[PDB]
């Protein structure tokens, strides 16, 4: 099957750097597409990074250029998201998404548990 | 609810003849000073339809024609009444005429017709009663015994308002209202015309085509029918509902539709005014050939005669060999 | 109503916009499987069954074929070869009232897997063990309906949502849901291409000195030959030509 | 927060009649299923009554059908257990419990404090 689980977050003081690892097993990292979503109260759902394997190795938000990073790990099958400078408007839950297709021409949009991130400034 | 009306009497049916009646336009499509020859569901000209009675004849134990039998709806029905107290008031159509199976219902309540396509609980003797309230002359809904319920509906219509008279009226007959039904891909097609006519007795020999009025896309199976009647009571007839109740005088024929090619004229103004029957005499058959209401003087070759067969007959020889089933069958030890 | 009772109409024999619910962008989710989402507005259906509920915001996703999960197997059950579209709108500004909003229910657990498109009338206790409960609860005894928690301050995937399940059913029967069709201004003499309830052609279009019967749509001449048809929205009757042609 | 209290009971004299009210504030009491329940020194625990908001209004135990009744009011949010024609084998402690559901498929119960009923012949 496949499992997803997600470390790292809490409260932190702006400035800093933050580390995310979104582990999963059952298959391996390396496939079309890993992303990451920013989730706060009040607001729709909206796309803020991915990474692929395939063509464009890595797409962010026009505003969030220089901000994010990510990176991923074959050997432990691993998405590491590194977080720095960060701004107060961060304080959100962060999920990991991976897109999975089924017979019957369905598609699964497996999400995570979240993490939630607060910025005190 | 249902109440089974008594004391009917028991006539054999009568037949009359329906002439060049039952002319309905087959399309939509406008046509002009053209003849043209289409193929469908119609009533063959100079055929015999069945009759029926409305009426009350006086004295005692008198003839009281009060006809509401179950008829087969078949392929098509042609419904012609002569009327002049509005007593028909609409029509049921159904298989086995209960909830097990959908049903269509057609009723005027004298402001509307209102069409329901619905599992009715319909009575075995489904029928519509208003009382005549002679004191201030108020007429009002008293009695509708045709569907005890209306469960799981699936289809309403509601035509435009009016206000149709009921009051029995005195005279000949001078309504004439001709109807017909189809049910053909599943569509419930009803064609209507109505007539004024100068007459006391029979039906007018004039020509006039049938114009279209409503097609249901509902999809649903039809085989028998039933005709609903308004009836009245009052102080003149007493008694309870089931024998204290009285009916206008009025008749109306009933026919059936089959498959038959029509050659139908018209004009400049696209009103057809005159058909023709193919199949109903030698001499339809020469016009439908030429594709003219006018034949000239000779000799036309119309159609093939040849003889259908009869039955089917096999003959084969005598039983002479078969498979050495003894061994096996009738054998005493395996 | 509650979810396990979804409220079920029947539509058929009418224009069913669904223009303005997919460019309306108020729904959370708009998922139609079996039919091209683009096309309801150019499809006929020859009957529809809106089912209406209201659920909780995790539950949404389960309403799809080939799902899983509580609702989907005990209180509404779709084919895997469901022929319909799904549209589920959040109801929080709507549904929030203090103290939480209890009203709606859903069925828990049930003795076995429900048909597709099946009512329930039976409130039969769920028997978790060998005693029977025979509507007595006890040990091994579970009511199988349970509310929903719709707190105000609850997260969004608690939070309460109203889906609505439209199902097109085609049948031996003729097609009554149609979508809605564009009209645009006609034009006269000139060589147009001409599209009159479906029949479609090109030609020139004219006054025409003609008359039409109150009900009739169009004319033909001899040979089966298209010659004047009426305009609705004007009701004008139009003769019509053969676009000219000719040798060189 | 979600508190509810069990107000009534006592000791009484038998062949009397009781009345016990359950208040519950933070929650309607209009849901799925309000339980009542009585404990008996060293014995199990077992169901009694029961009120729900669809399908069978109220439901009792086999042992007390005919002589109890149970009403509920939204309006002042309360509870009312009446009782008639005591007997011994009511001298117990009263229950009152409601069930809720997570966003998990987690199902929390929370049991009532309870009051204590004796009855002397
Ligand atoms: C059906 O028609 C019959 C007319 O006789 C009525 O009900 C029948 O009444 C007889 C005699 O009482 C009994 O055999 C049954 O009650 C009915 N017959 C059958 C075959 O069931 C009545 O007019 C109609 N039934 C209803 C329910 O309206
Ligand atoms: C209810 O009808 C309205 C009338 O058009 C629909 O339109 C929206 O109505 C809401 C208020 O209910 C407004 O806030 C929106 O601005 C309206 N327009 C759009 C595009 O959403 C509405 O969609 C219908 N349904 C609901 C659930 O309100
Ligand atoms: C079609 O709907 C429109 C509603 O805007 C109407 O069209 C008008 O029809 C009248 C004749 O009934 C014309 O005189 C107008 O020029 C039309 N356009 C307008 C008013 O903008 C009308 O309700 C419908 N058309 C028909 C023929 O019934
Ligand atoms: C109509 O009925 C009469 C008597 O039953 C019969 O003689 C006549 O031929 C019938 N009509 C036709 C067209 O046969
Ligand atoms: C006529 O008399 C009847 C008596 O039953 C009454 O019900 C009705 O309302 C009266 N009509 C009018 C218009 O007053
Ligand atoms: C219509 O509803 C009734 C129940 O009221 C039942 O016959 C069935 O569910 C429906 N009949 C159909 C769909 O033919
Ligand atoms: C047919 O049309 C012509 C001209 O349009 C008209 O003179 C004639 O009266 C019409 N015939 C009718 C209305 O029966």
């Amino acid at each position: 099957q496949v499992q997803l689980v997600e470390s790292g977050g809490g409260l932190v003081q702006a400035g800093g750097s933050l580390r995310l690892s979104c582990a999963a097993s059952g298959f391996p990292v390396y496939r079309d597409r890993m992303a990451w979503y920013r989730q706060a109260p009040g607001k729709e759902r909206e796309w803020v990074a991915a990474i692929y394997s395939a063509g464009q190795q890595t797409r962010y938000a026009d505003s969030v250029k220089g901000r994010f990073t990510i990176s991923r790990d074959n050997a432990k099958n691993t998405v590491y998201l590194q977080m720095n400078s960060l701004k107060p408007e961060d304080t959100a839950v962060y999920y990991c998404n991976v897109k999975d297709v089924g017979h019957h021409y369905e598609y699964y949009d497996y999400w995570g548990q979240g993490t939630q991130v607060t910025v005190s400034a | 609810q249902c109440v089974n009306l008594t004391t009917r009497t028991q006539l054999p049916p009568a037949y009359t003849n329906s002439f060049t009646r039952g002319v309905y336009y087959p399309d939509k499509v406008f046509r002009s000073s053209v003849l043209h020859s289409t193929q469908d569901l119609f009533l063959p000209f100079f055929s015999n339809v069945t009759w029926f009675h409305a009426i009350h004849v006086s004295g005692t134990n008198g003839t009281k024609r009060f006809d509401n039998p179950v008829l087969p709806f078949n392929d098509g029905v042609y419904f012609a009444s002569t009327e002049k107290s509005n007593i028909i008031r609409g029509w049921i159509f159904g298989t086995t005429l209960d909830s097990k199976t959908q049903s269509l219902l057609i009723v005027n309540n004298a402001t509307n017709v209102v069409i329901k396509v619905c599992e009715f609980q319909f009575c075995n003797d489904p029928f519509l009663g208003v009382y005549y309230h002679k004191n201030n002359k108020s007429w009002m809904e008293s009695e509708f015994r045709v569907y005890s319920s209306a469960n799981n509906c699936t289809f309403e219509y509601v035509s435009q308002p009016f206000l149709m008279d009921l009051e029995g009226k005195q005279g000949n007959f001078k309504n004439l209202r001709e109807f017909v039904f189809k049910n053909i891909d599943g569509y419930f097609k009803i064609y209507s015309k109505h007539t004024p006519i100068n007459l006391v007795r029979d039906l007018p020999q004039g020509f006039s085509a049938l114009e279209p009025l409503v097609d249901l896309p509902i999809g649903i199976n039809i085989t028998r029918f039933q005709t609903l009647l308004a009836l009245h009571r009052s102080y003149l007839t007493p008694g309870d509902s089931s024998s204290g109740w009285t009916a206008g005088a009025a008749a109306y024929y009933v026919g059936y539709l089959q498959p038959r090619t029509f050659l139908l004229k018209y004009n400049e103004n696209g009103t057809i005014t005159d058909a023709v029957d193919c199949a109903l005499d030698p001499l339809s058959e020469t016009k439908c050939t030429l594709k003219s209401f006018t034949v000239e003087k000779g000799i036309y070759q119309t159609s093939n005669f040849r003889v259908q067969p009869t039955e089917s007959i096999v003959r084969f020889p005598n039983i002479t060999n078969l498979c050495p089933f003894g061994e096996v069958f009738n054998a005493t030890r395996f | 109503a509650s979810v396990y009772a979804w409220n079920r109409k029947r539509i058929s024999n009418c224009v069913a916009d669904y223009s303005v619910l997919y460019n309306s962008a108020s729904f959370s989710t708009f998922k139609c499987y079996g039919v091209s989402p683009t096309k309801l507005n150019d499809l006929c259906f020859t009957n529809v069954y809106a089912d209406s509920f209201v659920i909780r915001g995790d539950e949404v996703r389960q309403i799809a074929p080939g799902q899983t999960g509580k609702i989907a197997d005990y209180n509404y059950k779709l084919p895997d070869d469901f022929t319909g579209c799904v549209i589920a709108w959040n109801s929080n500004n709507l549904d929030s009232k203090v103290g939480g909003n209890y009203n709606y229910l859903y069925r828990l657990f049930r003795k076995s897997n429900l048909k597709p498109f099946e009512r329930d009338i039976s409130t039969e206790i769920y028997q978790a063990g060998s005693t029977p409960c025979n509507g007595v609860e006890g040990f091994n005894c579970y009511f199988p309906l349970q509310s929903y928690g719709f707190q105000p301050t609850n997260g969004v995937g608690y939070q309460p949502y109203r889906v609505v399940v439209l199902s097109f059913e085609l049948l031996h029967a003729p097609a009554t849901v149609c979508g809605p069709k564009k009209s645009t201004n006609l034009v006269k003499n000139k060589c147009v291409n001409f599209n009159f309830n479906g029949l479609t052609g090109t030609g020139v279009l004219t006054e025409s000195n003609k008359k039409f019967l109150p009900f009739q749509q169009f004319g033909r001449d001899i040979a089966d030959t298209t010659d004047a048809v009426r305009d609705p929205q004007t009701l004008e009757i139009l003769d019509i030509t053969p676009c000219s042609f000719g040798g060189v």
